[PDB]
């Protein structure tokens, strides 16, 4: 009944009495607590005793009352600190939960105490007593040999140590399932962690684990060098494919190296490899020159552009402005990209008369999309167009430039030095309006082609095109200075750039440093946060509109909810428009990897009284989701291609299109609804010139490249982040505030392709690998698993989707090592019994290689 | 296997919801095995969770008959079962941690009172109390009202009578079942009547009488009419007949309490309006309740604050207020302060709904 | 939100120069319609594409 | 566990968003009073 009799022993004299009390108590504490609370200043003054020894008996009892008070922390303390009534070793309700809340108060703190000091739990600044509590957890999960729950708890208290110990101990080099563990890490602490300093450690420790090499993937070797671009990483990653050289291992590599590594790293990483001692096969694979022929093969074979379809839109009129011709022209480019295929210029050279300037400049460059493919008749086509050799026109000519460097981008590097010349040449005179025009387009032109890799001559060269402030060549200009510095930028191009646009005037010039100003910051994160402070500060709307990018950018892949804050904040408070627009656009980058969140957050923001808001959000949505599904998204878009604003239709449109590249022609049943609407607004004259603007390029994206290359970010068909992708869009918001920045969505047309591969060099076999697969090359614009045969299984349309239900059989000659790559952009089976039967179609690759 | 499990559960549900008599044949002899029923697959699952489908109320059924003690039969120095099944409600209210647990939580607490209620000692019951607290949104309106009920009777011994009369009045307005019309009606009506009386306001139990047995309504009238009317010599003879009915219900606590404010309350009728009222008055319906204590009585009675004079016996009048306020100032305002924090409560409740 | 745009579209709606109340005197199969307007002359006017 | 850290993830989305509709909403105060003034 009471505790009474048990309470009044504990206050009586003599040591021995309070120690039997202490125990008579104790049996049960548990049911009594309510009694006993009040008796806690008595029992905790035994504890604070250092000559009674039942001390460490008292504080148990304190702790047990506290736990059923809520002070959850202070109990914890006091059973730690009487020194042994803190044990985990026996089973309860107790102790299961004060456990819970001890890793929870490490953690917390673990979070603060990295970041003064990354030695922490390496010194005694969390007492040894706690660290012991954490460690024994540690232990306790990996005797239960599920490695996710010990690797879990240490990532989040910041415990270095434990992360190496947990992979190293349990290797059996089964060796897959550690080999598993190690790749769920990796995914992780770059998804989860933001934290530049945590991240880069974890990254070269897990390096040397698969550097071992008794199965390792080759997949996420190369992706962590290529995040923290280390000389030292790649040095190592080079020196172990001399030791264990196979062509199949070397190709694997270099196939990955090649898509997923930036210009200047590449270039870094190619300097090492011949100070090593080099092999000859990589820098072959390096050049890129494999993947542009690929591309070219498969369009030749798998065609399916629908001239009749582009025919069918120029013709419905040619009223509603020169805008009307702009469209079209693009329209021709994405359809015939890479496939070569000139059909709407043959017809209509009238239509060129009609065209305006700049319609004529989109016009010239459309062939620069065409012809991208070939590097070698890329330049060719554009001979009779340069200067020494004159043009028809000079609104052609100046388009001439810009076509060139869209070929060429990436691998300018003796173009480059040539345009850079017609540039500092211009600046020192020539004020006609066909010379700025000619200077705008090697302005253009050379900064997408020397994008990626710092020239210091580069930014000199155009900043004195400013100076000049032209309204047509400064736009160039500056996006040029942005695009070379990509990268980290330096304080120099930050405050110099950032004071000269209050001090010079011009509408073009403020839109054109601003984007300019934020494409240095790439991956830069809080360095970058002073810059985004300033523009922010700044009351232009230029430079607020360019602000949000710089975050964007800045952030690019990490999903952070401080970053996306600021964007939130700018983007409802402020009364101009046009910033709300820009905003929005910028919350998809950052929130790629979280394209979950997407249809939560625009669900609200479609329905909004400015019209801008709208436009900017159709375009929200499509960048982030664009490369997988989303179902729910489609349904947003819905209600915006029929919005009462004509702006507003024309970038539902164009929206749509690039998402469901396809997946389009009676895979949702809705899309042939959309498709025929596209066709209705064309056919229809009493539609406006900006929605059948919309209806046209949306129809060029859709149907781009013969129905199949497609509109990614967050690929699946190179699985990793892009620099062309995020900025390539970038560009491409902006269409009617500068007309000739269409051509940049060129960058990030993709392969679908689904071929034979070899671990070998190439020689082109092709063969099906028959493997159930649902309709989606039976699907796709127009005129499961299971595990059985299927009707057409290599190349064809497809999807990137449904290539990964195609896996590489061991049936032939071709053998799998990775239960098909999961990647569909570049293929790779590994072949290990070369120059055997099992196909052979040699490609135009092997015409000349 | 799923299946099961699931079986398992439904069965366990059943048996506790039969053993109200129809099949059955001593609830006592069955405790162990309803006890065994309860914990494996069930009690067991449940560690971060509460639902309705594990109640307490069930079990509160089985168990309150047993404690008559007339299956103990008090040939024992304490019961053993009311000890094993506290140790067990306990038990579960450790695992209860104010996250998700507002449900079948509190009918453990109304559980932990009652047993106080019945014999145990009422200054344990604070901390659960105030434990218990974190949003209710889970708990039914009849238990609301049950909670209510045990947190009134608290309170009346701490001699706390206004947050008691708030409680009761708020209970009576949850419970639309026609099961808690009956007994359970006539023990809410008992206890509201009773805080009525305290307070020593009382009004006449009009409202009653169409709800209550004319039976009940009679005694319950004369208690209230002994304290009305101010008679020491009334309220007696009343506790005197009705003696049976004041032990029976365990409402004998009144007779303490009641003698004080009974007595004070004949002094009030009496009139303090003017600015003098002359000493001999007050001192002769005073003399015929204590005329040894005249002084004594009356300083006290000033002292509490019921009412409120002051004295001089070297003049030997009684000086004393209106007993009515003045408007000027906070104290109205203060009233004005407390209603539109009840009205924005409510304001949030309507539009949340 | 709604609220918002309902007091906005009574803004724009009610501003207007005002429409003049006329009688079709004939139908004509051009798709011109002949009005006799109230207050105004006579006019043959060009009916709605869309009536 | 891999699977707690990602369902905390996506719970974190969706709480910046819970205060992202109490700032729209807020703002959307000050221009009903304006409009109506117009009117």
């Amino acid at each position: 009944t009471t505790a009474a009799p048990l309470l009044a022993l504990l206050r009586e004299n003599q040591d021995s009495v309070k120690t039997y009390a202490l125990e008579s108590i104790n049996n049960v504490v548990d049911q009594l607590w309510s009694e006993i609370s009040n008796e806690l200043p008595d029992i905790e003054a035994l504890y604070d005793d250092d000559t009674f020894s039942d001390r460490e008996m008292a504080a148990l009892i304190a702790s047990k009352v506290y736990y059923n008070l809520g002070e959850y922390e202070s109990a914890v303390k006091y059973a730690l600190a009487a020194k042994d009534r803190f044990d985990i070793d026996e089973k309860s309700q107790f102790v299961e939960t004060i456990v819970s809340k001890s890793i929870e108060m490490y953690v917390q703190e673990a979070s603060k105490q990295y970041t003064k000091d990354e030695q922490f739990y390496t010194k005694d600044i969390i007492d040894p007593k706690l660290t012991s509590i954490f460690e024994r957890m540690i232990e306790k999960c990996l005797k239960a040999s599920e490695l996710k729950l010990a690797l879990g708890i240490a990532l989040e208290g910041y415990r270095l140590d434990i992360i190496e110990s947990a992979l190293k101990s349990k290797l059996d080099q089964s060796t897959s399932e550690n080999v598993k563990i190690i790749n769920y890490l990796l995914t992780l602490a770059i998804t989860t962690v933001t934290n530049s300093k945590f991240r880069s450690s974890i990254l070269r420790k897990s390096f040397d684990f698969l550097m071992n090499m008794p199965n390792c993937d080759y997949l996420t070797l190369n992706k962590v060098v290529v995040n923290l671009n280390d000389a030292g990483l790649a040095l190592q990653l080079f020196k172990k494919l001399k030791e264990e050289n196979d062509e199949g291992l070397s190709a694997q590599i270099a196939f990955d190296l090649v898509s997923s590594a930036s210009q200047q790293l590449l270039e870094i990483l190619v300097t090492e490899l011949t100070a090593q001692g080099y092999d000859p096969a990589l820098l072959n694979i390096l050049s890129g020159l494999p993947t542009c022929d690929y591309y070219n093969t498969f369009l030749l074979n798998n065609k399916n552009i629908d001239i009749g379809l582009l025919n069918k839109s120029k013709s419905s009129l040619d009223g509603k402005f020169s805008l009307f011709h702009t469209a079209v022209s693009v329209a021709n480019g994405f359809m015939h990209a890479g496939t070569t295929d000139n059909s709407f210029i043959k017809a209509n050279l009238p239509w060129l008369g009609k065209a305006q300037n700049w319609a004529k400049f989109t016009a010239t460059a459309s062939l620069g999309v065409i012809h991208k493919g070939n590097l070698l008749e890329g330049k060719k086509v554009m001979a009779p167009y340069l200067p020494g050799s004159r043009a028809s026109s000079r609104f052609i000519k100046g388009g001439s430039l810009y076509g060139l460097g869209l070929i060429y981008a990436g691998f300018g590097r003796d173009t480059t030095d040539y345009l850079k010349n017609i540039i500092v040449e211009n600046s020192g005179t020539s004020g006609d309006e066909d010379v700025d025009v000619l200077l705008h387009g090697a302005s253009l032109g050379i900064g997408l082609a020397a994008m990626g890799s710092a020239n210091i001559e580069v930014y000199e060269a155009l900043k004195e095109v400013l100076y000049n402030d032209s309204a047509t060549s400064g736009e160039a200009a500056a996006l040029g200075m942005g695009l070379c510095m990509l990268g980290t930028g330096k304080p120099e191009a930050i405050h110099d750039m950032f004071t000269y646009s209050q001090e010079t005037q011009h509408g073009n010039i403020t839109r054109g440093l601003a984007v300019g100003l934020a494409l240095i910051n790439y991956g830069r994160q809080e360095l970058a946060d002073d810059l985004i402070t300033k523009m922010l500060a700044s009351d232009e709307s230029l430079l607020r509109y360019g602000g949000a990018f710089t975050i964007a950018l800045a952030y690019a892949g990490t999903g952070n909810n401080s970053a996306v804050k600021r964007l939130l904040h700018v983007a409802v408070s402020d009364s101009n428009d046009d910033v709300r627009r820009a905003a929005v656009i910028a919350l998809g980058f950052v929130l790629l990897r979280d394209y979950t969140t997407v249809p939560r957050i625009v669900q609200l923001l479609s329905k909004s009284h400015n019209a801008h808001v709208r436009c900017g959000t159709a375009f929200a949505l499509g960048i982030a989701c664009a490369g997988k599904g989303l179902q729910s998204a489609i349904d947003v878009l819905d209600p915006l291609t029929k919005d009462p604003v004509d702006f507003v239709r024309q970038a539902a449109m164009i929206a749509l299109s690039m998402i469901l590249i396809q997946q389009t022609e009676k895979l949702n049943p809705q899309v042939a609804d959309i498709n025929k609407n596209f066709l209705s607004v064309i056919t229809n004259k009493h539609q406006e010139g900006l929605a059948k603007f919309g209806a046209c390029v949306a129809q060029g994206i859709m149907n781009a490249g013969g129905r199949n290359v497609t509109i990614q970010l967050e690929n699946a068909d190179t699985g990793t982040l892009d620099t062309k992708s995020v900025v390539g869009l970038v560009m491409f918001s902006q269409f009617w505030y500068w007309f000739p920045l269409a051509h940049f969505l060129s960058l990030s047309f993709t392969p679908t392709t689904v071929i034979g591969i070899r671990g070998s060099d190439q020689a082109i076999p092709k063969f099906q690998m028959n493997c159930y697969a649902k309709e989606d090359a039976f699907s796709y614009p127009r005129m499961k698993y299971s595990s059985k045969p299927y009707k057409v299984d290599n190349m064809t349309r497809i999807l990137p989707q449904q290539s990964r239900y195609i896996s590489f059989i061991k049936d032939d000659r071709f053998v799998p090592v990775r239960k098909f790559k999961g990647n569909n952009g570049v293929v790779v089976l590994r072949d290990r019994e070369p120059k055997e039967p099992v196909a052979l179609i040699e490609t135009v690759r092997q015409m000349k290689d | 296997k799923t299946i099961e499990v699931t079986a398992e559960i439904n069965c366990f549900m059943h048996l506790l919801v039969q053993l109200f008599l129809w099949d059955s044949k001593e609830l006592e002899q069955l405790v162990e095995f309803n006890r065994k029923v309860v914990i494996p697959n069930l009690l067991c699952y449940y560690n971060l969770r509460s639902l309705n489908l594990i109640n307490a109320k069930l079990w509160f059924y089985i168990y309150l008959s047993h404690e008559t003690l007339a299956r103990s039969s008090e040939e024992i120095n304490s019961d053993n079962q009311n000890i094993i099944l506290r140790s067990t409600m306990m038990k579960f209210l450790k695992i209860a941690s104010l996250k998700h647990d507002n449900e079948t939580k509190a009918m453990l607490i109304n559980l932990i009172l009652r047993d106080f209620l019945n014999n145990g000692e009422v200054d344990s019951a604070s901390d659960f109390i105030s434990k218990l607290e974190y949003p209710h949104t889970d708990v039914s309106s009849s238990l609301e009202a049950r909670y209510f009920f045990y947190l009134s009777k608290i309170n009346a011994i701490q001699l706390d009578y206004s947050t008691a009369n708030e409680y009761i009045i708020a209970a009576i307005r949850k419970a639309p079942h026609n099961s808690k019309s009956l007994g359970f009606l006539q023990q809410s009506n008992k206890l509201h009547c009773c805080i009525q009386l305290l307070m020593g306001d009382i009004p006449e139990l009009s409202f009653f009488h169409q709800s209550n047995m004319q039976k009940s309504l009679l005694p319950y009238y004369h208690l209230t009419k002994a304290v009305k009317l101010g008679d020491l010599k009334k309220f007696t003879s009343t506790i005197t007949k009705y003696k049976q009915l004041l032990l029976k219900d365990d409402t004998y606590q009144l007779c303490v309490r009641l003698r004080s404010n009974v007595i004070k309350t004949g002094i009030r009728i009496i009139s303090l309006t003017y600015k003098k009222i002359s000493l001999r008055d007050i001192c002769l319906k005073l003399n015929l309740d204590s005329e040894q204590t005249v002084e004594y009585m009356v300083s006290r009675a000033i002292r509490d604050g019921v009412i409120e004079a002051k004295i001089n016996h070297e003049d030997g009048f009684i000086e004393t207020t209106e007993l009515l306020n003045i408007y000027d100032s906070e104290d109205p305002q203060q009233v004005f302060d407390e209603r539109i924090k009840f009205a924005n409560q409510l304001h949030d409740e309507y539009l949340v709904s | 939100n709604d609220k918002v745009r309902f007091i906005k579209d009574e803004l724009r709606l009610l501003q207007e120069p005002g429409s003049y109340v006329g009688e079709v005197i004939k139908i004509v199969s051009d798709k011109k319609v002949l009005v006799k307007v109230q207050p105004e002359g006579k006019y043959i006017v060009d009916v709605a594409k869309d009536i | 566990y891999f699977k707690l850290k990602k369902l905390e993830k996506e719970y974190e989305l969706l709480t910046l968003q819970e205060d992202y509709i109490k700032d729209e909403q807020r703002h959307l105060k000050r221009e009903l009073k304006r409009a109506q003034e117009e009117v």
